[PDB]
C-alpha cells in the first residue's frame, strides 16, 4: 500500500481454484482461498497461492487442461481517509515462487527474436 | 512481546481462508469456552454425523452495511445468516439436525480524526419483540429470518395497525435491546466495543450454546449478532459522515444428523 | 566394479 | 560399473553371461534389459469379493 | 520373483474320477473365468514343460520400433517462386495405426521413448544437374516455444530446444526421451473435455472437443535442409520410429475392430462389418 | 456356511442406505481393487481436502428404465450419473478436484419363467463415437454428459447429415461397445452377467482409476457403466414382455480439493 | 550436500489458527521477499513432495549448443575474377 | 580410474549405475556430470542485515 | 528489543561520521556479503596496497535533488559519484588501481499526509543506454 | 581402478 499514514482500508486478496464462473464480485471470491488484508504498519501483505492441480505439471501457455484459476482483489470495507489527505492512491503488487516450486523441460522462448 | 507479538495485531486462518487485523482489541471467547463437536458421553441421534470440515468450516463474508450518523443499529441472527454460504448452508438444510460453533469477525475500519463506538454483542436465544399490539408472538418464519442482509433496531415502536394484513415482523427497539430489557446490561452477554479511536474490528469466539446437544438449525437460531452505536458516527465537521460495516462468520466444530432430501423453506 | 545378475 | 547377467541358451553349440555397462547418466538413455515379472491373471480372470475354489460351486 | 522366462507349469498325471467335486460346472455370471487345467476335466500324464512367456511380456511385446510419420522437406532452385519447403510434424502416434492399435490394447502407458530417424532424397526434375549432400536439422519445438514460420529465421538457432543435425547418407539418427507425460501415466483414452461450458458464458466460449486434453499435448518436430538452395531440386524424406522402452501398462482393453477414423474412437460409416460369413456348422 | 451363509445372499450397507439381495453372484471388486483415500505419498493440490464421509458416501437410486424384447443397451458415466445426487453433486460442484470409488448395484428381477442376460460392463475412460462423418471428436459436452438418465446403444449407424446444425451426440453401434471395438471382448473389462434364470442383480465395486491421483470431475469422466442385452429377454410366449432395471449407486472413499464458489454448467 | 536432484520440501499438514503471529502480514521496503509456504496461509494436508529442480540447475539450464555465428566461404573456378 | 555413479531412475521397466572414463589430460575436455548442488535464495530473498522471523512483523 | 531496539531506529557510524535514524525499514547487505579487503590467496598487483581507512571511509553526502510530480528518476554510478570526495577522490586519482566497498544511505522524509514510494537500487555493472 | 558415486 502506497497511500499516506493517515489513510485506512481492510482489502480481500482472492483465488479461485479452476472450473466455475470467474469472480467478478466479492461474494464470489470470498468462497474460494482467500486473505482479509487489514492496512497498518506492516505496510503489504502475502496471499499464497497454493498448489492445486488436476495435473503433476501445467503448461507454461494457455491451457483449458492446465489452468490454473484466477486471482482477484477486492475492497472489504472501503479506503477511508480524513480530510487534507489524498484520496486516491496506488497499491503495488509482485509475484514470486514459494519453495516447493518446479519447472522442466527446456524450451526457447518467445519473448526474443532475431528478425533478419 | 520483545520479537514484536501483539494483543492488537491477529490473523485467524480457518479453511482456505485468512483474516488480518492490525488494530483489534484482543478477542473474545464466549463464557471461555472455545467450540467443541459433540461428546459420545452426551449424544443423542445415534447416526454417523457428517463433519464436513473445511468445505463448511471457514470465513464467509456477508453484505456490507452503511454506518451513518442517523443508524440505529443492525442484527443478525445465526445459523439463518449463513444459511447460504456455500457447502455449510447445503449441509444445514440436507440434514434434520445440526450444531456448529463461529467465528464472529466484524470489520470497520475509519481514520484518527473520526469517532464513534459499536457496541458488538452475541445473545445466545436473541428473541426480538414484535410489531403488534393486538398479537403477541405473531413474527412470521420469513420475518424472523432475514437471511444475510439481517435487520435494522429503531429508536421508536410504531406499532402495527392493519389488523386485516399484518406485517408480521419485529419492531426491536434500540434502547431496550430489541427483546424489553435495557441495552446499558447488554455487556453481561459475550461482546467486544468497536471504539474508532482504539480498534477496527471485534472478534467473537462463539461455542455452540443451547438446551441440547444438537437441534433443528432450521427451525432454530441459537445466537443473536446485535450491532448497536454507543456513541455516534462522527467526522472532522460533516453532516453526513459514512462508514462501511461487514461482517465475517466462519462455522467451526460443525456436524449434521437426520440425512434426508432437502429443505426447501418459504423464505418470502 | 561387477554386478552379477 | 559392469552389469553381469546370464542369457537363457536356446540351442545350444556351464552358463553363459553377458555384460552391460552403461554409458550415460539418464536412465532413459539405458537398453531395455527385458528382466521382467510375471503376475497372477487373478486381478481379471478372478476379480470378485469371495475367493473362488475351483472344486466348489461357484455358486452356493 | 516369477519371471517373464520361467518355464509355465508342469502338467500332473491324473487318473478317474468319481465325486462331488465340479471343476467343470461354473457360473460366468460371476464375472470370474473358471481357473481350468486339462486334469480337472480329463486324464493326464505328467509333463515337464519347458515353453515360457518371454516373448509376449509387456516389454518384449513392444520392443520394437513403429513408423508414426513421414516427414517432407526440399531444397529448391533460389529462383523458384515457391517457398522452401521445411516441415511441421505434431508429436503422435495417432497418425499411423499399428503402433496405436497395439498401444491402444491398454487405457494408461509409461515408458521411455526411443526415436529414430530414416532420411532418404531423391532428384525431382528430369535434369542433368546435382545436389552434395545434405544436412537436416530436425527441432523439437515444444508447446509454447516459437514455431519456425521460414526454413531459415531465428528459431533455428535452437539455444534451449533439442536439435538433431543429421548427415546425409550417415547411420540413421536416433534419441531417448523420459517418460515426460504431466500426469503418472500417459493416456491412450480421456472420456472428457478440457473445458466445463458455464451457463453464465456463450456456447462458443466454453466449447471443446470430445476426449482432447492439451491442445499441444507435446509439441512439434520442425525438421529443414540446411544447405542453401540449389540450382537443381532435391526432395527429401523424414520417415520417424517410436519405440516404447522400460513400459508399464494399465488396464485391458478391446483392441480396435474397424478402421480408425481420426485420433478420436470415432467410425465412419460403411467400416463397420469386421467380420465374415460362416456357417454355424461348418468347420 | 452350515449357519446358512451364501454367495447368493448379501447385504451392503454405506451411510444411512441398506441393499439387500438373495439373488446375488457373488461381487465383483475391480481389478482386485478397493477404493481408498488419496495417500500422502502419492499427493498433489496441497490443500485440505473435504471428505464429506457417510453424506456422500451412500446409495442413490437412479431413475428405472426399461428392458424390453427391442432394446439394444443403455450407458451411464460416472461421475456424471451421480452429478445431482445429495451433497455428492453438491462437494462435486463447489470443488475444482474430486475423486471417487463407487459400489454400483443393478437390479433386475423377473421370473422362472422368463429368461434374458444383461451383460454389466465397468468400463475405466468409456469414450465413446459421435454421430458424424464429417467431424470427428465433436459430441458437445451437453451430450456427451446426460446425466442420471444416461444413454443407449444403438443397432445401427445412422450418420448425422445435418451439417448446418449438427446433432453433436454420440452414435454407440451396440456390437461394436459404442467405441470401435467389438463387444465379445467387453468382458476384459470388471463384469458382471445378470442372467435372469441365475441372479436378479449385478455387484461392482470400483476403485478410482486415472493417470492420476485427483482430477476435474466437471469435465472428465472417469467410469462408464455400460448394460447390454447379451440374450435377449423373453418370457412365457410374449410378444411384449418388459422388465424394469434400476441402478443404484453409492460414491466411496470420495475427497475433494480447490474449493470455490459453486459450478454451474450448461448442460442443455 | 542439497543437490539439484533432490526432492523438495514435503507440504506438511496444517490445522485452524488464531494467534499473534502473523506471516502473512509483511514490508517489502525492507527488500527481503515474505519466506512463505501454503500452510502459513491456509490449512494444508501432508503431501510427500517428489518433484525436483533438477532441470533449472544453471549447468542443465545452459547444457545445449546454441548456433552463434554463420560462416561464408567459397572455392570458385580459376578463371574468376573476384 | 572408472567414475561409476548412480543414475536417478525416472520409468522403470535395487539401484542403476552409470560408468564415466575422462580419456583426455584437460579437465576442459570432460564431459559435464551434472552432480550439482542446490543452494538456498537468501542471498537474494532475504539480504537484510537482521534476520527475518516470518511470524513477527517485518517491522517493529 | 524490551530495552527498546527497533528495527526502525538505527545509527550507522563510519570514520568521523553518524548517521541516525527513526524511521529506518531494516538495512540491505547486498548479496549477504559484507565488505572486506582483499585476500592474499586472491591479491594480484604485488606493490604493498594504500589504505586511506578513516580519511576515506566516512560518510559523503552528495547534492540534495528534488522530488516532484514530474520527477522520472535519477541514477549515480560508483565510485564516479564519489570522485571529488575528500581523501577518498585523491586517493582514487592518485593511483592506477582501487577497490571499495559502500554503505549508500538515501534519505527522505515527508510527512503522515503525503504519499510515494522510490525504489532504490544497487545494480552492478550497471550499462545504460546511449541516445542514438 | 574405480570411483563408485
Ligand atoms: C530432437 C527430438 C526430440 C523429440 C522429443 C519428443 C518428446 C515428446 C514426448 C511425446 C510422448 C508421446 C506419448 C504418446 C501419446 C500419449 O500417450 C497419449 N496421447 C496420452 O497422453
Ligand atoms: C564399472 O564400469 C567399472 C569397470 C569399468 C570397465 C571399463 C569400462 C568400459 C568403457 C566405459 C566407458 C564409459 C561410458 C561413458
Ligand atoms: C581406470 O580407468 C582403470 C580401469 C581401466 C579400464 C579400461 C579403460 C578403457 C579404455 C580407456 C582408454 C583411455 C583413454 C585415453
Amino acid at each position: 500500500f502506497c497511500g499516506s499514514m493517515m489513510a485506512t482500508g481492510k482489502l480481500l486478496v482472492s483465488y479461485a481454484p479452476p472450473g466455475a464462473d470467474p469472480p467478478k464480485k466479492r461474494k464470489e471470491a470470498m468462497l474460494g482461498t482467500h486473505v482479509i488484508w487489514d492496512i497498518g504498519l506492516q505496510s503489504s501483505c502475502t496471499m499464497v497461492v497454493p498448489w492445486i492441480s488436476n495435473t503433476t505439471y501445467r503448461q507454461t501457455i494457455d491451457d483449458s487442461f492446465t489452468e490454473g484459476g484466477y486471482i482477484s482483489v477486492f475492497y472489504q470495507t472501503r479506503i477511508v481517509v480524513p480530510l487534507s489527505t489524498p484520496r486516491e492512491m496506488d497499491i503495488l503488487g509482485f509475484v514470486s515462487a514459494c519453495n516447493d516450486f518446479s519447472v522442466r523441460l527446456l524450451r526457447d522462448t518467445t519473448h526474443i527474436e532475431q528478425k533478419a | 512481546e520483545a520479537c514484536g507479538y501483539s494483543d492488537r495485531v491477529l490473523q485467524l486462518t480457518l479453511g482456505n481462508s485468512t483474516i488480518t487485523t492490525q488494530e483489534a482489541a484482543n478477542s473474545v471467547v464466549a463464557y471461555g469456552r472455545w467450540p467443541e463437536y459433540l461428546r459420545d458421553s452426551e449424544a443423542n441421534p445415534v447416526d454417523q454425523p457428517t463433519e464436513p470440515d473445511v468445505a463448511a468450516c471457514r470465513f464467509y463474508t456477508l453484505d456490507t452495511v452503511s454506518w451513518t450518523k442517523e443508524s440505529r443499529g443492525w442484527w443478525w441472527k445465526l445459523p439463518d445468516a449463513l444459511r447460504d454460504m456455500g457447502l455449510f448452508g447445503q449441509n444445514m438444510y440436507y440434514h434434520y439436525l445440526g450444531r456448529s460453533g463461529y467465528t464472529v469477525h466484524v470489520q470497520c475500519n475509519a481514520s484518527k480524526f473520526h469517532q464513534g463506538a459499536l457496541g458488538v454483542f452475541a445473545v445466545p436465544e436473541m428473541c426480538l419483540a414484535g410489531d403488534s399490539n393486538t398479537t403477541t408472538m405473531h413474527t412470521s418464519y420469513q420475518n424472523a429470518n432475514p437471511g444475510e442482509k439481517g435487520g435494522t433496531f429503531t429508536g421508536t415502536f410504531t406499532p402495527d395497525n392493519n389488523q386485516t394484513s399484518p406485517a408480521r415482523r419485529f419492531c426491536p427497539v434500540d434502547y431496550l435491546l430489541g427483546n424489553g430489557t435495557l441495552l446499558g446490561n447488554a455487556f453481561v452477554f459475550p461482546h467486544q466495543i468497536i471504539n474508532l479511536r482504539t480498534n477496527n474490528c471485534a472478534t467473537l469466539v462463539l461455542p455452540y450454546v443451547n438446551s441440547l446437544s444438537i437441534d433443528s438449525m432450521v427451525k432454530h437460531n441459537n445466537w443473536g449478532i446485535a450491532i448497536l452505536p454507543l456513541a455516534p458516527l462522527n467526522f472532522a465537521s460533516e453532516s453526513s459522515p459514512e462508514i462501511p460495516i461487514t461482517l465475517t462468520i466462519a462455522p467451526m466444530c460443525c456436524e449434521f444428523n437426520g440425512l434426508r432430501n432437502i429443505t426447501l423453506p418459504r423464505l418470502q | 566394479g561387477s554386478s552379477s545378475t | 560399473g559392469a552389469q553381469v547377467s546370464s542369457q537363457k541358451v536356446g540351442a545350444h553349440e556351464s552358463t553363459i553371461n553377458y555384460t552391460t555397462i552403461n554409458y550415460y547418466r539418464d536412465s532413459a538413455s539405458n537398453a531395455a534389459s527385458k528382466q521382467d515379472f510375471s503376475q497372477d491373471p487373478s486381478k481379471f480372470t478372478e476379480p470378485i469379493k469371495d475367493v473362488l475354489i475351483k472344486t466348489a460351486p461357484m455358486l452356493n | 520373483a516369477a519371471t517373464s522366462r520361467d518355464a509355465l507349469p508342469n502338467t500332473e498325471a491324473s487318473g478317474p474320477t468319481h465325486s462331488k467335486e465340479i471343476p467343470a460346472l461354473t457360473a460366468v455370471e460371476t464375472g470370474a473365468t473358471n481357473p481350468l487345467v486339462p486334469s480337472d476335466t480329463v486324464q493326464t500324464r505328467h509333463v515337464v514343460q519347458h515353453r515360457s512367456r518371454s516373448e509376449s511380456s509387456i516389454e518384449s511385446f513392444f520392443a520394437r520400433g513403429a513408423c508414426v510419420t513421414i516427414m517432407t522437406v526440399d531444397n529448391p532452385a533460389s529462383t523458384t517462386n515457391k517457398d522452401k519447403l521445411f516441415a511441421v510434424w505434431k508429436i503422435t502416434y495417432k497418425d499411423t495405426v499399428q503402433l496405436r492399435r497395439k498401444l491402444e490394447f491398454f487405457t494408461y502407458s509409461r515408458f521411455d521413448m526411443e526415436l529414430t530417424f530414416v532420411v532418404t532424397a531423391n532428384f525431382t526434375e528430369t535434369n542433368n544437374g546435382h545436389a552434395l549432400n545434405q544436412v537436416y536439422q530436425i527441432m523439437y519445438v515444444p508447446p509454447g516455444a516459437p514455431v519456425p514460420e521460414k526454413w531459415d529465421d531465428y528459431t533455428w538457432q535452437t539455444s534451449s530446444n533439442p536439435s538433431i543435425f543429421y548427415t546425409y547418407g550417415t547411420a540413421p539418427a536416433r534419441i531417448s526421451v523420459p517418460y515426460v507425460g504431466i500426469s503418472n501415466a500417459y493416456s491412450h483414452f480421456y472420456d472428457g473435455f478440457s473445458k466445463v461450458p458455464l451457463k453464465d458464458q456463450s456456447a462458443a466460449l466454453g466449447d471443446s472437443l470430445y476426449g482432447a486434453a492439451s491442445l499441444n499435448d507435446f509439441g512439434i518436430l520442425a525438421v529443414r535442409v540446411v544447405n542453401d538452395h540449389n540450382p537443381t531440386k532435391v526432395t527429401s524424406k523424414i520417415r520417424v520410429y517410436l519405440k516404447p522402452k522400460h513400459i508399464r501398462v494399465w488396464c485391458p482393453r478391446p483392441p480396435r475392430a474397424v478402421a480408425y477414423y481420426g485420433p478420436g474412437v470415432d467410425y465412419k460409416d460403411g467400416t463397420l462389418t469386421p467380420l465374415s460369413t460362416k456357417d454355424l456348422t461348418t468347420y
